[PDB]
């Protein structure tokens, strides 16, 4: 997984 | 030594010779921080710190700190230093990602001021953050509950809670964290680092603090620099923040256990959210899952591995691949693939799109494919295609606008942050040469039969997921959800529910209130004198080569030819532009009289570096007239052109449309694919919506890739089984009318050598085509009729458009524009769509070739409401007081975009685009000089023209059945419905 922030 | 001075231990020193770079590991001796130093000639130079923060429940911790640190730290006390950066920096990356195990934060720009800027803001945020000071950014980032009127009902709002409510209401999001979960249920993998919205709201600030308090602490840190600049310089940087720790235990607390592996497989179903006017019985899922081991594999293994899985998978021609989407069983592959950037690696393999009775043939296909693959093994050639392909890759380091050093950092993170060696996943050549000796001495069947039958096939680490659609699952949530706020209420005195209708008005008045300037002032910039005053330079030679235009890039490429052969397709027949993207697939994925798909992929994949063919179509500022094309994009090494262009020939000229079963498979490729852009990514359906009510470059790009092709997808089946040589034979006329030497147009990049004898190649290609093409000399015209449309979809969040021409208020084009369009999106917008608002994002897009001004918002639980933010834009701008530094911030931000890094294709690609839209070298100086000159009149000006886009712009959304019904009886017959 990965969740980003922009 | 500098370095001890310092107060860091030099561990360990090694040239790596695949990344031209000398690494060193120093450790502070102190805190036990590590970092990873490597100093090469790279301008793009990158920076990361990484913390190893291994979740224990599903409450979402990692995440909302992630979000929650770039709120503020000690030396930048702002709203938001993160958006200070995206708004006024020179950087090619800015972002921050929470992996499952890991939290990593990297920045990266070319101006080495920029970077020590961007490096101070981060090590600031993640060290010093002002959200474990109070509650208030927890609340926010986190979760907290909203009460507009102790009359009404309690909600739960949030950053992440709310992207996560997005997250978990995509089918391909659930299935892959099901899988991971239900691989490894004994370790943090089992839980979502993410959050859980079931789970986000038993999150407390204390727990939020102490997760910071033991996880952010230099002795749970990794730091990565790559890049040009000082080395010892970033040594002296990092001792500010490191210096001021003493030595923790906690990564002992943090370090990553190995899920043992199961004796004997698990089955689980599992439900998705459905629409109710879809039919539930052929939308099934079914995908099988491996862990591949406990130990980590021998490093000859790895490589291996993911050899094998570009053998499998990798092509359209690689048999897992083909063998599963031939079958018909489904409509394309799901959760594929191999992944190894966790603790152990984990192979998946599925389909969506199945049918209920279908699922237990999907599971027996899948194993059968596999068990073929292990006893009768690969062909050489398709060993070989897998081989070159990958060296190729290898070789030309192709990150696009990803920084180089940033694909490295993420490579030797994936080992590094688990106790093994950071250097040893920078390392390729000596072992893909030892593979490649393997396969020549012992076969392919002795290298990959035991890694399929032990990994594998004898592997009971197995899990396999049976999805299925659920038209009640969407709204038994809201339902729990509700009836959980309503005992909260319940639970609740008078004073408390207006105390916290009070705290909810209170913050609301907070995020609509942007810091000052003043406040502003803590986050440097650079002077305006530190910017070049010209563009990025890129040799351009204007040629000509068998009476056709050529543009010859000389540049430093390593070898490699870059090439585009651009053909027309203006004048193609309006019933024949929406075959076009399948017009487009045919071509590299059917064979020819001689050979096989799988043949032509195989030399094209053994000679090359792959060959891609898609459409364009853009606006030209100054006609009516479209740029619209098919481009024919290609690469090489330099030795093999002759082989590039051969095989490009092959390929245009050569394919037959005779294969009426691929051409079916493609249709439901093509139709899963549209129905999951519409589900999480509606932004871009709108978009194409709106811009094809408005000019015909918008129009014809809809018939390609927005409502009106999925829609035309779906008349497609029939037509393919009941009148193949109808749709065989338009193919073959797009053929014709494409393929000419006449007002084609070729594009080279390669160093000046390389180009010189790939002329030749070029000439003998331009030889081999028709001198013109068929069908007509006219483009004529399309266009949506102009109206406002809801687009129905099941969802929880929506997706909100608007839009409108300001060249036709007469405002005409000033380079200003890029840079308040930009400052729009980052404050105004940033502001009360995202964070005011709910939304994961929202942002305004301005086409300058056709002058046409978007706004749109992204997993957006409002409607109507996000239209009325974009009508109060040009207030905004006419209330905006920018003193001089808020300007050359602005300025900054925008000639960063400007002077993106690009390697050399990108390069050679844009300069491309440039010259098809008819962008002269003379019109970007011209437009940079007034970026670099926008004033405060400017803003005020430019108001006055995005006022036509709430006056008379159109509003398309994608969104749920409720919310437009709901938004069609506040506003009355305000949405067409389009289902
Ligand atoms: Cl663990
Ligand atoms: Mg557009
Ligand atoms: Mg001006
Ligand atoms: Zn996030």
């Amino acid at each position: 997984a990965a969740l980003t922030r922009a | 030594d500098e370095a001890e001075k310092l107060g860091f231990e030099k561990v360990s020193e090694e040239f790596i010779s695949e990344c031209k770079s000398k690494a060193i590991l120093f450790k502070h001796k102190k805190t036990g921080c590590e970092v990873m130093s490597v100093s090469n000639e790279d301008e793009n130079k990158v920076f990361g710190v990484v913390f190893r923060t291994p979740p224990k429940d599903s409450t979402g911790i990692p995440h909302i700190l992630q979000h929650s640190v770039l709120c503020g730290s000690r030396k930048y006390p702002v709203k938001e230093p993160f958006v200070e950066l995206l708004k006024g920096s020179l950087h090619t990356f800015l972002n921050a990602f929470t992996y499952p195990d890991r939290t990593c934060y990297p920045v990266a720009s070319t101006n080495t001021k920029d970077f020590y800027n961007l490096v101070d803001v981060y090590l600031d945020a993640v060290f010093f953050p002002k959200c474990v000071d109070d509650a208030h950014t927890f609340q926010q980032e986190g979760w907290h509950y909203e009460l507009n009127d102790p009359s009404e009902d309690i909600s739960y709002k949030g950053v992440v809670f709310n992207e996560m409510k997005g997250v978990y209401s995509q089918p391909d999001n659930i299935l892959g964290r099901i899988a991971q979960q239900a691989l490894s249920p004994e370790n943090t993998y089992g839980v979502d680092s993410g959050g859980d919205p079931k789970d986000i709201p038993n999150l407390t600030f204390e727990e939020f603090k102490e997760f910071h308090r033991q996880y952010y602490h230099p002795s749970n840190a990794r730091i990565w620099f790559y890049g040009d600049d000082d080395p010892v310089h970033r040594l002296r940087v990092l001792s500010e923040y490191l210096d001021m720790f003493e030595a923790s235990p906690s990564p002992n607390s943090s370090k990553i256990k190995f899920q043992k592996l199961f004796s004997e497989p698990v089955r689980l179903v599992e439900k998705y959210p459905a629409g109710r006017d879809g039919d539930l019985k052929k939308k099934h899922m079914l995908c099988v899952n491996w862990l591949l081991s406990e130990k980590p594999l021998d490093l000859q293994t790895q490589l291996a591995l993911g050899f094998l899985d570009h053998l499998m998978l990798g092509t359209p021609a690689s048999p897992l691949r083909k063998i599963l989407l031939e079958s018909g069983l489904g409509e394309a592959l799901v959760s594929s693939g191999l992944s190894d950037e966790l603790l152990q690696p984990q192979f998946g393999i599925g389909l969506k799109g199945v049918s209920e009775e279908n699922v237990q043939k999907v599971e027996e296909l899948i194993m059968d494919t596999l068990k073929k693959l292990a006893e009768e093994g690969f062909d050489n050639d398709a060993v070989e295609a897998s081989m070159n392909t990958i060296e190729f890759s290898l070789r030309e380091n192709n990150t696009g606008s990803f920084p180089r050093g940033l694909s490295l950092m993420l490579q030797s993170i994936s080992k590094w942050i688990y106790d093994m060696d950071p250097f040893e996943p920078l390392k390729y050549t000596e072992p893909l040469k030892a593979l490649k000796t393997r396969i020549a001495e012992e076969g392919s069947k002795a290298v990959f039969s035991p890694l399929i039958e032990k990994l594998i096939l004898n592997n009971s680490h197995r899990v396999t997921i049976e999805m299925q659609p659920d038209p009640e699952k969407a709204t038994q949530e809201e339902v729990e959800e509700k009836n959980i706020l309503e005992k909260v209420k319940a639970a609740m005195t008078e004073e408390d529910l207006a105390e916290l209708a009070r705290a909810t008005e209170e913050l609301k008045l907070k995020q609509e209130t942007p810091d000052p300037p003043e406040a502003l002032r803590c986050v440097p910039s650079l002077n305006l004198g530190d910017i070049p005053k010209e563009p990025t330079y890129v040799p351009t030679e204007v040629g000509d080569i068998n009476g056709v235009k050529v543009l010859r890039h000389d540049l430093f490429t390593n070898d490699i030819i870059y090439t585009e052969v651009v053909f027309d397709i203006g004048s193609l027949k309006h019933e024949l532009l929406p075959l076009v993207p399948l017009f487009c697939q045919s071509l590299l994925e059917m064979g020819t009289k001689d050979l096989t798909f799988v043949q032509l992929n195989q030399l094209i994949g053994r000679k090359t570096g792959g060959i891609s063919v898609y459409p364009l179509t853009s606006s030209v500022r100054g006609k009516d007239e479209p740029c619209s094309k098919i481009i024919v994009r290609g690469k090489s090494m330099a030795g093999r052109a002759d082989d590039l262009f051969n095989l490009m020939n092959c390929l245009l000229q050569e394919v037959q449309f005779t294969d009426q079963q691929r051409f079916k498979q493609f249709v439901s490729q093509s139709r899963a694919r549209m129905e999951n852009r519409l589900r999480g990514s509606g932004h871009g359906i709108a978009a194409a919506r709106m811009d094809a009510m408005l000019n015909i470059a918008g129009w014809m790009s809809e018939q390609m890739g927005g409502l009106s092709y999925l829609e035309f997808l779906h008349t497609l089946e029939k037509k393919v089984d009941e009148d193949w040589e109808g749709i065989s034979s338009s193919l073959e006329e797009i053929r014709r009318s494409l393929l000419a030497r006449n007002g084609c147009i070729v594009n080279m990049t390669a160093d000046g050598k390389s180009l010189t004898n790939v002329e030749k190649s070029v000439a003998k290609f331009l030889d081999l085509l028709p001198e013109n093409p068929s069908g007509g000399l006219v483009t004529w015209d399309g266009r949506l009729p102009l109206r406002n449309e809801a687009i129905v979809i099941p969802t929880q969040v929506n997706y909100v458009g608007k839009a409108g021409n300001i060249y036709s208020t007469g405002y005409e084009l000033d380079g200003s524009a890029y840079v308040i369009s930009k400052h729009i999106s980052n404050t105004w917008l940033w502001d009360r769509v995202r964070v005011s608002g709910g939304a994961y994002g929202g942002f305004c897009d301005f086409d300058s070739h056709s002058g046409v001004f978007s706004y749109l918002s992204y997993r957006d639980p409002n409607l109507l409401k996000t239209l009325d933010i974009y009508d109060g834009t040009g207030d905004f701008l006419r209330g905006l007081d920018v003193d001089q530094e808020t300007l050359t911030k602005a300025i900054i931000g925008t000639i960063g975009d400007v002077d993106s890094y690009q390697l050399p294709d990108a390069k050679g690609y844009s300069s491309l685009l440039r010259h098809l839209l008819g962008v002269t070298d003379e019109e970007r100086q011209r437009k940079r000089e007034e970026i670099l000159t926008t004033s405060l009149k400017d803003f005020k000006d430019f108001a006055q023209a995005i006022d036509v886009v709430r006056d008379k712009g159109v509003a398309v959304a994608v969104a749920s059945a409720e919310d437009i019904d709901a938004a069609n009886n506040e506003r009355s017959n305000f949405f067409e419905v389009k289902k």
